[PDB]
């Protein structure tokens, strides 16, 4: 659990470290992890005598480094109960000549079915019976990590298309704010497709409220450095 | 740092000129002018993001 | 929350001329408290009054690159607009646009097209004003839309200035001689700019007369905190 | 019993990322042993005030130095009560010309039968009367260790085929977690055929749970070093 204190901007009197301008706070993260972060606006909102904070926050994740992926992600559709088949060979455009070690990591396998990887870039996904939703699984073609999303339909018409989850993400509604202690809690998820060494930036906009219902906006920044022990 | 056994054929014009040298001395490289070696550094320029 | 103390006028931080200092980040809305306790307490009277006056002047502006635009659509009806005739892109440069999710609309949703096109669907059962902040190749501007209640129209509001003080959010505490007010910074404020805010507060004696006092603060729009 | 304390993924760990280190933990193992490992997720799950861990742990075994075996394994079948015969010479493809000293270690012999090794690569296995299951025994052909599996049938049709247990493995269902003290226990089994000097890597993916039933993933890594004599 990361725990950060906010710059209170009381007098903006914060002797910069002379050299060391960076004002965004560093956050290390590992591919696959899903960690929790708590930021304490108490230093900034406590002098502002009012009703504390409010849940009307906002976030944004602009990247800094990219290191574009090698393997592309893929999407498939099938009906309920019926077995699905798929390929894994046209998802890795290789510039050079080498072999293709198709592999499905057991840590990031399916969630509501089974996957039997064939001999050469083929696979059979048998979904769990009496089930209708979405499923994902992360393949590792020649070390490069990509994802495959499958949508199983309840045999009637069709299911919509998920947005192909990003490298670094913040869940939709898993955040919260405690106006009693001025503490904002949120989740930091790193998909297994993140490449080690990259750097992303997360900017948070938190609004406090006065005694009469007006707003006080505060903006902070964090540097998510994707590190990896492999 | 004088590479002894190279016996390079003496000439009157180098390869990398002053400009491109000065260029890839900021960028870490091991430019060699017999020929002697100087600026024996490694290809290290930047920690995680704070380049300097 | 900024907290300043006024000089009690005895000839007793001059910086450059007199005015104090206030750092500010683009987009924030902070609060400032100034304590006239040092100046109004010896003048035993009825404390301060609610007759403050604020004035903003820019000593470093960096004239904006992109420009703003208005809009006067109706209720429930979708609105269409372009974003190409705003940036004059003097030297040949990619016109890559972007709608920051931190400063998106307030009662609708935009749909950034492929080439500076956007579709604003106002929230159903809503009539009023709305804004959003775009970033055309790093330079930030605002687009304002007025959704009208299908009768005739709606007036034109003023395009918000980079640094401002809200209309009615000031207060005075005569029991402690403290003035509270708010400092709003537009997201379009360019870092490095420097503005000057001047205040003219009036205290009052036990008979209903006035005592004037004038001060400044230099607001420095700085990036990264 | 091994005991590990997990990285709290807070911050100080590895000076954020500046350091990095995070070199996977060490586990020394001996061929034939079956040890127990415990990991304390408290330092990570205590700040996440919620319902502790869940029984959704996942493991993976991959070899970073394997030294492929010389002698191959073998599988045989027989019925209940009937004696079994077999040879032990066609399992040792020798590149050079040398002598074959067949041997059956009394430590890792059968469990429900008796084996009489022949004079020239032969063996007679009498299974235990009134028994039907699977049986294994580990031979040492010229020092090189291999396993022989026998399937005794309940005389009706046939028994399926076991998966030829790996050098290093984690038992199917012998793991547990105590949500009261944030401790995960599991077992680590090393086959008698594991060659000293080989190195495997085990990655553990453990998921905690918040107060509302959401998930928090954590991944850790260890190196199992197959050494001899401790």
């Amino acid at each position: 659990m990361y725990f950060f204190s906010v710059d209170p901007r009381n007098g903006a009197s914060k002797s910069g470290d002379v050299c060391g301008s960076c004002c965004c706070e560093s956050i290390s993260a590992r591919p696959g992890e899903v960690n929790g972060v708590m930021v304490s606006y108490a230093a900034w909102s406590a002098p502002l005598r009012g009703h504390g904070l409010t849940n009307k926050t906002t976030f944004e994740i602009d990247g800094v480094s990219v290191t574009p992926p090698k393997v592309s992600n893929a999407f498939g559709r099938t009906k309920v109960g019926v077995v699905f088949e798929g390929t894994l060979s046209d998802l890795f455009p290789n510039p050079e000549g080498e072999q293709v070690e198709y592999e499905i990591s057991e840590l990031n396998g399916p969630s509501n079915g089974v996957v039997e990887l064939g001999a050469n870039g083929a696979f059979t996904y048998t979904p769990g019976a009496l089930f209708t939703g979405v499923d994902r699984f992360w393949f590792s073609i020649n070390g490069n990590i990509g994802e495959y999303v499958i949508s199983v339909d309840p045999t009637t018409s069709e299911l919509p298309q998920p947005p192909f989850t990003t490298p670094v993400y913040v869940p939709a509604a898993r955040r919260s704010v405690d106006p009693r202690t001025h503490v904002l809690k949120f989740v930091l998820g790193v998909s297994p497709a993140a490449i080690p060494g990259d750097v992303y930036r997360l900017t948070v906009r938190q609004v406090a409220i006065d005694c009469d219902g007006n707003e006080f906006v505060h903006i902070s920044c964090y540097d998510i450095s994707i590190g990896s022990c492999g | 740092g004088l590479l002894s056994c190279i016996n390079m054929p003496e000439s009157c014009t180098p390869g990398w000129t002053f400009g491109e040298v000065t260029q890839l001395q900021a960028n870490g490289f091991v430019v060699s002018g017999s020929p002697y070696i100087y600026n024996d550094v490694t290809n290290y320029l930047r920690d995680e993001k704070n380049r300097p």
